[PDB]
């Protein structure tokens, strides 16, 4: 019976799941744009003595 | 339109208003103006030789 | 910036692969869920913008009219749903295609750092709009409205990416931030006079400016419902945020090459405004009323204050909901007696009472009622004209009191009086038409609780 | 109440006549006031009683947020982008707290108006002074700028000011 | 509330009464079928003051190219029922 | 906290709650005018309150509760004004409401959408108070528009009727034009004085200019209907009577006097603006009155009345006494509302008509009614110790103790006089005399609902005066010493106006007739103004809007210039282009003709 929903409702998938990609896209463009990540003079900081990054 | 009203002040209006009450609480009491003519200290600016 | 790209690019697959009965459904939940997700923009900073890549970006300005743009698209769904019932699936799939494309390309256009990407979105929103104009058009009209879209735009813009190929030449970049950051006084010589109107008479072409505003009588008129919604609403004001752009570059060149269009748009205000007072056409009346209020738009960007901006901004927005909301408005009656003669359907809130409800609110707010944003809008920009010269308060009055007169008047003929006597298939109003109108009405109220959030970057 | 500062928005120490009453009929402002009190603000201070006691059992702050001083444009090379872009935010927000003083500023004088009644001309006449002095130093640093303000236009607008008033005061001198 | 439900038999006696308060025309020879010019012996300009007095009694305007041709009570009658949607 | 702050705004805030309830099943059920007429007379008790504070201790207050947003420097916030003019205005409004809401109940009994015409007339009302209670020029704004919108919705109330459509458009119409002039006194305020709010113009405008005072005036006259935009008040008697009595008589009407008693600080430093003010309602007081003494319906008549008391309170404020205009406000109202309802008991009882010349003697027919309106007319006339005594007769003596304008003070005394000669046109042509109208008689004013609100106004119209001149702290330095001559001479010119219009009146029973005067014609006609204003004004812009704006530039020259030209230019070269026949010996020709250009043209040049 699983197919009688599926087969006529999975395009009822597509903008979500073309959302959650969608936001996967923006995170891996954060990754290059580290240059001055905890570099710049009005936020320079020592870092916690367990994080590894200011911002992801 | 609930999620609009409640946005966080990244437009940092509080912050402005905190910070323009600090700057007039300390200048009043020093005795200094509340508010300066030039925005950037002439110190640091080296106009063109001479007026003629 | 993708998380909104990408879920509208999915909106065509979904639409090819639905079924028959199924693609306005699918399409509207998808378009509206789309929405939510832009209603995120909003959140902006004070001091810079939202620079998500090298390649989008998102500031004050841009981010009402993502938000405006996107939900636009299912109050357009709902409108074309009705006359569009006898079409083929084949063709309807193609129709909201056409939508999808457009809002796509406008997605990106509103949002492109670099001005050469921005150029080419910006004229490919050309393509979806004339397709959809000269294939779904009711009437003979509507081939030559196309032709007179195409080319009044075109010849106004190739001079544009003359001039931009041209500026990258010799500033070495195109990119927003770049330029505003390394901005340079333009000198005063033929050669900066012409680059200052290559620059500029594109965007006035599209607002559009009174004397090239020939165009739009002819496409909003002959075009079908959504696309006469979305030229109104969000196609006339990609001039707007142009020249709002690019003004960074222009000066101290503009003090001096403005007056020209500063005295075509503070004329041509009332010349389009008494035009509205003697028009057969509710249609054309409709549209003439938006070229009367974008003069307003030119002027308050033309004289470059912040408080001119900022009313710049807010009537945009207040335009675009409030024409594609007097649009729908005017259809509701001619799918009715298929005539967009005035005087030919009367008396209609005897036989209507709800949508001639419908009819005040919007005519209430076409004459900027306070505390609309309309008002707020038109309000600053008079404001600023008259820091800018104090005569200006004749001319914008007058305006203003001509304005009240053909929107109550477009009242009056169509709503009050006696029905006329032959017509009997003025059937009840639909549940369809009673949402679309209160989808355009309701958020227009509700900007007034936070109008910052439609006031731009100069708040 | 502790939640503004009383430096920054100042009142005078408030005279209050006290009730010094010459006829022997009832008074029907104190009646309504009584009644009033009794079946208005008491049932109000109830509830925020209860809100506060709600409120006490969870308890967490937010703090106000400090920036650092960074190098303003004039230290700026003429083609540092990164400098340039500090410079500028920085700028910025000293323009948005201008604005908050020249707010506060304002209040003060509002206040001031309604609260003298008919002899305001005279009695707000030290909130007057600082409005004006307060006025035209913001009109100094930030009129004219125009949309597309920036820190180097307000950099050249000094410049320009400090150059008429150098040649006014050589202009002076040779008298 | 407002005026009554006014009938027919109220329109006649009214009528009648107009026509038999008139000096020109006697009452006992008036009859609701009397022609105004055969019966009567009127000319046009008398017949212009009926229709004027009707007009005053039931407080209404009638035509001209309307008020010309009523030459009976009972075509009177008949007109106001008309008018003022007299059905008994 | 002190209860002032908190009643005086409840009573606003309840005033909106049945507007709330307009989706609720209150509303289309027929106990929902009751319910409405209930909340507005609680609203006037609680207000009540207040007004006893301030007159105990004189006690103001401003209330700045939401912050809207803020611009720059500029901070717009949600702020009332609380001071003597708003919470004494607040309860005489309530009040007058009260009454003719339960007069509504009785004059509307048959009307399908009673409801509807009930949230209205509270929609007005809540839009009214926004007007009073502003404390900046935009909620101000809010509320000068508010109210125009609900004339407007309120004047058409019977939209089948096409000259109830004309003249609710031209009440827009002539309001926009004064609209003009409030957004240049907005605009001119923010750029110069850097607020909207009342305390800071006050501050920095010691000595104001004349352009925002001329902004103010020009709105004032609009509002009020003044004699350069005067004739939508008349006109405006197409709505319902209880319309009439409530807006258009003695609260909508009175806001560009209540507009100008606000900016009075202002207004006490430029003389240029006050003597233009005083000239105004004094050419205002004296034409409307002259135009109301020959005029046949009974609302007309009252209208041109009420206009001239707004040309006398214009009159008031042109002379500097922002606190007398405002009295006479107050009192105004009072017997103003009670005429217009004693005129439409008149006009039920006799079957909707208004022509005082169908109405024969109704002075036995309808007793309360003839005591209701004597009194009106006895308290609108100065009469001594009545409630409109305590103001109008102040008033006059003020004019004639002041460094006035000659002609305006002539103008103003002969205004007084046909008032007392419009009145006894209306008692007259009304109550005296014989039965006019048709004979089957349906005069009945035994309702409850109608003696009980015509008697709630009849009864403010006696003591209302006596009881607030008493209570209220002086605000002026009053006239302790004037010419005998000159103490008498309202007195004196009103019983004038009384002896020869009675006369000229009671000339009307003679047995002979003539033909009019020029005079008569010019009054009767209102000046002639609608009649030449109506006609050549909009005739001339409608047909430029065609003719010029729309045919000769947009259709015909506009498309000449850029897509015309364009089109036929591109035409005629691809026909010169493309009408080769195809033969070769032509092109070949040209071709040697163009090689040899080549290599002379470009070639020998190199
Ligand atoms: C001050 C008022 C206090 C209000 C308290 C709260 C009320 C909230 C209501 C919000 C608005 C609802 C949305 C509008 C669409 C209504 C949908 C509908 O069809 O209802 C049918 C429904 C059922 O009736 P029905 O029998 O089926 O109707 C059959 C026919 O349609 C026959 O229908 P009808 O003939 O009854 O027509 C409907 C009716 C009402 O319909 C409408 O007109 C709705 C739109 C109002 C005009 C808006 C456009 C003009 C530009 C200004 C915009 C202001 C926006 C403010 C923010 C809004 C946020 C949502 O028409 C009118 O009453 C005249 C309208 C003109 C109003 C003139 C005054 C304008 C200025 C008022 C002040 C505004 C600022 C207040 C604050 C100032 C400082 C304190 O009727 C109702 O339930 C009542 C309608 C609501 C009337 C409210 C009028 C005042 C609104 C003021 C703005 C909101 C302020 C809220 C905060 C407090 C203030
Ligand atoms: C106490 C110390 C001071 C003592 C002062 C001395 C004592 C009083 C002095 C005498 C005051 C006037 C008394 C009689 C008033 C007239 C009533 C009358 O019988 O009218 C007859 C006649 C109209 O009668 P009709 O057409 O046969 O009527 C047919 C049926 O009766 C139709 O019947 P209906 O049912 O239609 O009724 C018509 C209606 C009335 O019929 C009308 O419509 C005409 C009435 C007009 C009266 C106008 C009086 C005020 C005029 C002020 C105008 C300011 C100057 C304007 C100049 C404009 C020039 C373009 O009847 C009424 O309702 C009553 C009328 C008003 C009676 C009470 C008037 C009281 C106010 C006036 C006296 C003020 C005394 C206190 C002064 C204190 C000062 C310190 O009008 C006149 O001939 C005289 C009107 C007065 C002004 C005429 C001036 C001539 C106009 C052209 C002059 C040449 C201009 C050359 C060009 C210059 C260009 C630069
Ligand atoms: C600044 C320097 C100087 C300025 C240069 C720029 C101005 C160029 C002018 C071009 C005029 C030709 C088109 C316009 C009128 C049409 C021709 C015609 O017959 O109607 C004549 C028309 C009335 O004649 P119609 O008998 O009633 O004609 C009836 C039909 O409507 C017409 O009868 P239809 O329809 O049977 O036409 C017959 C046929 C006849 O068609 C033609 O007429 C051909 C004309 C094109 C030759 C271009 C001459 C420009 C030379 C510039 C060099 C500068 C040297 C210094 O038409 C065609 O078949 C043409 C179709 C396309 C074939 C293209 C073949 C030509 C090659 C392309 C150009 C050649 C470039 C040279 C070498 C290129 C190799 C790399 O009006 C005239 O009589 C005017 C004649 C000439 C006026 C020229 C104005 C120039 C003023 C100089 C001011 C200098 C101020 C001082 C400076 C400092
Ligand atoms: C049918 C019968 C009708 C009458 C009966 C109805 C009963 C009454 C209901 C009406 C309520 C009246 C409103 C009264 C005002 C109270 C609401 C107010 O408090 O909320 C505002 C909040 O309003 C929101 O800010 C505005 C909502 C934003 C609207 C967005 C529309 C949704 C998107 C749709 C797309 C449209 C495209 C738009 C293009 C830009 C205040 O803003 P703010 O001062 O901060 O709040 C301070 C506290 N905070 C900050 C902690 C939250
Ligand atoms: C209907 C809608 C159409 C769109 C409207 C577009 C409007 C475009 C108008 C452009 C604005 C100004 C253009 C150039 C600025 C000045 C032009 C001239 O009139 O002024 C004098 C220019 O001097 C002479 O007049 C030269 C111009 C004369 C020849 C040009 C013909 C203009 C006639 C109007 C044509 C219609 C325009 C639209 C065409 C379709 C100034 O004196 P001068 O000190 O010396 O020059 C200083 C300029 N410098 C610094 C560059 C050197
Ligand atoms: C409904 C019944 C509710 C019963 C329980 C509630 C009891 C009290 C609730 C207190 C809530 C806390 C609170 O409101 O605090 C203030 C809180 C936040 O402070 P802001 O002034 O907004 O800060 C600046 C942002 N602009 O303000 C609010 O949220 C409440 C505001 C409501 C105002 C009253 C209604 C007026 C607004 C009508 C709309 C008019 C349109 C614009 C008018 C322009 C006027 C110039
Ligand atoms: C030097 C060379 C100049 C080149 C500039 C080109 C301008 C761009 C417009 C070109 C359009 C030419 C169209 C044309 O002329 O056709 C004439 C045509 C003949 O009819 P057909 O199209 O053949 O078919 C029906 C008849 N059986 O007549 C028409 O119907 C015209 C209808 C289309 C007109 C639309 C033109 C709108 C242009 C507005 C102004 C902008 C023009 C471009 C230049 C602007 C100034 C720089
Ligand atoms: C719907 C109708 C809209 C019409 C829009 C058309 C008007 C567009 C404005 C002119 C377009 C061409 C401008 C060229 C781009 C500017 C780039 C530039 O700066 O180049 C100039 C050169 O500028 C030019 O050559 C332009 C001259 C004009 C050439 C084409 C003529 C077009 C008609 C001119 C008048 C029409 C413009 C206004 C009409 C408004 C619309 C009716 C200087 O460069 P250099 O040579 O390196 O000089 C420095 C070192 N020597
Ligand atoms: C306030 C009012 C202003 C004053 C108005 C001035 C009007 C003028 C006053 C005098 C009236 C005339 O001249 S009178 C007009 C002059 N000419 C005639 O009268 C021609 C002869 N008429 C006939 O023969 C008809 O039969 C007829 C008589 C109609 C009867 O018809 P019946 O019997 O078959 O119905």
């Amino acid at each position: 019976n699983v197919l009688q929903i599926v087969r006529d409702h999975w395009v009822h998938i597509l903008v979500p799941v073309g959302f959650v990609f969608g936001c996967y896209l923006d995170r891996r463009s954060d990754e290059k744009l580290t240059a001055f990540r905890n570099k710049s003079l009005l936020f320079k900081r020592e870092l916690r003595p367990n994080e590894e990054v200011t911002w992801k | 339109s609930t999620f609009v009203a409640y946005l966080p002040d990244y437009r940092m209006q509080e912050w402005a208003r905190r910070e323009a009450e600090r700057l007039v609480k300390y200048r009043e009491a020093n005795g200094l103006p509340l508010m300066e003519s030039n925005c950037f200290d002439p110190n640091k600016i080296q106009l063109p030789e001479d007026e003629d | 910036m993708l998380k909104i790209i990408i879920p509208t690019t999915m909106l065509l697959p979904m639409t090819w692969m639905s079924k028959h009965n199924m693609i306005w459904i699918n399409a509207t939940v998808h378009s509206l869920l789309i929405s939510l997700i832009s209603l995120s923009l909003l959140n902006q900073l004070g001091e810079n913008s939202l620079n998500f890549s090298l390649t989008f970006f998102s500031d004050s300005l841009s981010a009402p009219l993502l938000v405006l743009t996107t939900w636009l698209l299912p109050l357009m769904l709902m409108a074309s749903q009705s006359h569009l019932s006898k079409e083929t699936t084949t063709r309807k799939k193609l129709y909201i295609t056409m939508l999808i494309l457009l809002q796509l390309f406008l997605i990106m256009t509103f949002t492109a750092t670099e001005l050469i990407l921005f150029y080419i979105l910006f004229e490919a929103t050309l393509v979806p709009t004339l397709i959809i104009i000269t294939r779904w058009g009711n009437q003979t009209e509507r081939l030559n409205a196309g032709l007179y879209f195409l080319f009044y735009t075109l010849a106004g813009s190739l001079p544009l990416l003359v001039a931009l190929v041209y500026i990258q030449n010799t500033t070495g970049s195109l990119n927003f931030l770049i330029i505003h950051y390394w901005s340079h006084p333009l000198s005063n010589s033929w050669s900066n006079i012409f680059m200052w109107l290559a620059c500029i008479m594109a965007f006035m072409v599209k607002m559009p400016l009174y004397g090239l505003h020939l165009w739009l009588p002819k496409a909003h008129v002959e075009a079908p419902i959504a696309g006469s919604m979305v030229l109104a609403a969000v196609l006339l004001k990609l001039g707007g945020y142009g020249m709002m752009r690019i003004t960074t570059i222009l000066n101290p060149l503009t003090n001096y090459m403005a007056y020209p269009f500063l005295m075509l748009s503070m004329w041509g205000m009332i010349m389009t405004s008494s035009i509205c007072l003697r028009q057969t056409d509710l249609k054309s009346l409709i549209a003439y009323s938006s070229v009367s209020h974008m003069a307003l738009v030119i002027v308050a960007i033309m004289i470059q204050t912040p408080w001119s901006f900022m009313g710049a901004t807010a009537l945009m927005i207040a335009h675009g909901l409030t024409s594609s909301m007097l649009f729908c408005l005017a259809n509701t009656n001619y799918e009715r007696v298929h005539s967009r003669t005035m005087i030919l359907a009367r008396g209609l809130q005897t036989l209507l009472p709800l949508m001639a409800t419908w009819w005040l609110v919007a005519s209430l707010t076409n004459l900027a009622l306070p505390p609309s944003i309309n008002l707020i809008g038109e309000l600053f920009i008079i404001t600023a004209s008259f820091s800018w010269s104090n005569i200006t308060i004749i001319l914008m009055g007058m305006n203003m009191m001509i304005t009240a007169l053909y929107s109550l008047y477009m009242l009056i003929t169509t709503q009050r009086g006696k029905y006329t006597h032959h017509i009997n298939n003025i059937k009840p109003s639909f549940t369809r038409e009673n949402a679309l109108m209160a989808l355009h009405i309701l958020p227009l109220l509700l900007l007034t609780l936070n109008p910052k959030m439609i006031l731009g970057p100069l708040y | 109440p502790d939640s503004w500062d009383k430096d920054v928005y100042p009142e005078p120490p408030r005279r209050t006549p006290a009730p010094a009453p010459q006829t022997s009929l009832p008074n029907p402002v104190t009646y309504l006031t009584k009644i009033f009190d009794l079946l208005v603000d008491r049932p109000v201070t109830l509830a925020r009683e209860f809100i506060e006691q709600q409120h006490a059992k969870n308890r967490y702050y937010y703090y106000h947020r400090e920036f650092r001083r960074v190098p303003d444009i004039t230290e700026c090379e003429e083609k540092d982008i990164l400098c340039m872009f500090e410079a500028e935010m920085q700028w910025r927000r000293d323009y948005k707290v201008d604005q908050e003083i020249v707010n506060i500023i304002q209040e003060r004088l509002k206040a001031c108006q309604q609260r003298e009644g008919e002899s305001y001309r005279q009695n707000c006449a030290k909130e007057l002074e600082q409005f004006t002095q307060v006025s035209k130093a913001f009109q100094d640093r930030y009129s004219d700028l125009g949309a597309h303000y920036s820190a180097r236009k307000c950099l050249a607008k000094q410049k320009q000011r400090m150059l008429a008033e150098r040649k006014a005061a050589k202009e002076a001198a040779a008298a | 509330s407002d005026a009554p439900p006014l009938t027919l038999e109220a329109i006649k006696d009214r009528v009648l009464y107009v026509l038999k308060l008139y000096d020109k025309i006697d009452p006992e020879k008036l009859s609701v079928n009397s022609h105004f010019m055969k019966d009567l012996g009127l000319d046009s300009l008398d017949q212009v003051e009926i229709i004027m007095a009707m007009e005053d009694e039931f407080g209404f305007e009638i035509p001209d190219i309307d008020a010309e041709k009523l030459m009976c009570p009972q075509e009177i009658v008949d007109y106001i029922a008309d008018k003022k949607d007299v059905y008994e | 906290m002190n209860p002032f702050a908190s009643l005086t705004l409840t009573t606003l805030t309840i005033l909106t709650i049945p507007i709330m309830m307009s989706n609720s099943n209150i509303y289309k059920t027929n106990l929902y005018p009751n319910y409405v007429k209930t909340t507005v007379s609680y609203a006037f008790t609680l207000s009540l309150v207040p007004l006893l504070m301030f007159m105990h201790t004189g006690q103001e207050m401003i209330i700045s509760n939401w912050h809207w947003m803020t611009l720059q420097t500029v901070e717009l916030s949600l702020s009332f004004k609380m001071d003597y003019f708003s919470v004494m205005f607040i309860p005489v409004a309530l009040f007058v409401t009260w009454s003719i809401m339960e007069f509504s109940m009785w004059y509307m009994h048959s009307d399908p959408f009673i409801n509807r015409f009930f949230k209205y007339l509270l929609l007005f009302l809540i839009t009214m108070m926004i007007l009073v209670t502003a404390n900046n020029l935009f909620q101000l704004f809010i509320g000068w528009e508010g109210v125009g919108i609900m004339s407007f919705l309120l004047i058409g109330w019977w939209h089948g009727r096409t000259d109830a459509n004309t003249a609710a458009l031209q009440a827009i119409l002539y309001n926009r034009i004064g609209d003009i002039g409030f957004v240049l006194s907005m605009a001119w305020f923010l750029t110069h004085s850097n607020a909207w709010d009342l305390q800071q113009i006050f501050m920095l405008n010691n000595e104001c200019p004349n352009m925002p005072l001329i902004g103010l005036l020009l709105a004032a006259a609009g509002k009020s209907a003044q004699f350069g935009l005067h004739p939508w008040l008349p006109s405006a008697m197409e709505g319902p009577t209880p319309v009439s009595a409530l807006l258009h008589s003695s609260t909508m009407v009175v806001a560009g006097v209540f507009l100008l008693i606000r900016f009075y600080p202002l207004m006490e430093t430029n003389k240029l603006v006050q003597t233009m003010t005083l000239c105004l309602g004094a050419i205002t007081t004296l034409f409307t009155a002259l135009c109301a003494i020959t005029q046949n319906d009974i609302k007309k008549i009252v209208a041109f009345s009420t206009s001239s008391q707004l040309g006398l309170m214009m009159v008031t404020i042109g002379i500097n006494q922002p606190h007398l205009a405002f009295l006479h406000i107050c009192m105004h109202a009072f017997f103003k509302a009670m005429l217009f309802m004693c005129s439409g008991s008149i006009i039920h009882s006799l079957n909707d008509e208004q022509d005082i010349r169908k109405m024969g003697g109704l002075y036995k027919a309808m007793p309360f009614t003839t005591t209701a309106l004597i009194i009106g007319s006895l308290a609108l006339t100065g009469m001594p110790y009545l409630t409109g005594f305590y103001s109008k007769d102040l008033i006059i003596e003020a004019v004639n103790m002041s460094y006035t304008n000659a002609w305006a003070l002539l103008m103003t005394l002969i205004a007084t006089s046909l008032t007392a000669a419009y009145s006894t046109r209306i008692i007259f042509f009304a109550f005296l005399g014989k039965p006019r109208f048709p004979p089957l008689v349906l005069i009945n004013e035994n309702n409850p609902l109608l003696i009980n609100s015509i008697k709630r106004l009849l009864i403010g119209s006696i003591f209302a005066g006596f009881i607030i001149s008493n209570n209220i702290p002086p605000m002026t330095v009053p006239n302790t010493t004037m010419p005998l001559y000159m103490k008498m001479t309202a007195l004196i010119v009103t019983i004038m106006g009384f002896m020869l219009a009675l006369e000229l009146n009671n000339t009307t029973y003679y047995l002979k007739f003539k033909y009019p005067s020029q005079t008569y014609k010019f009054s009767n006609m209102l000046g002639y103004y609608p009649s030449i204003m109506h006609r050549l004004p909009t005739y001339h812009n409608l047909s430029m809007s065609q003719k010029s704006a729309s045919s000769l530039l947009d259709l015909i020259w506009l498309e000449t210039i850029l897509p015309k030209t364009t089109s036929f230019i591109q035409m005629k070269m691809s026909i010169m282009v493309s009408n080769q026949k195809g033969l070769i010996k032509l092109y070949f020709l040209s071709f040697l003709i163009t090689i040899m250009i080549s290599m002379t043209l470009f070639n020998y040049h190199e």
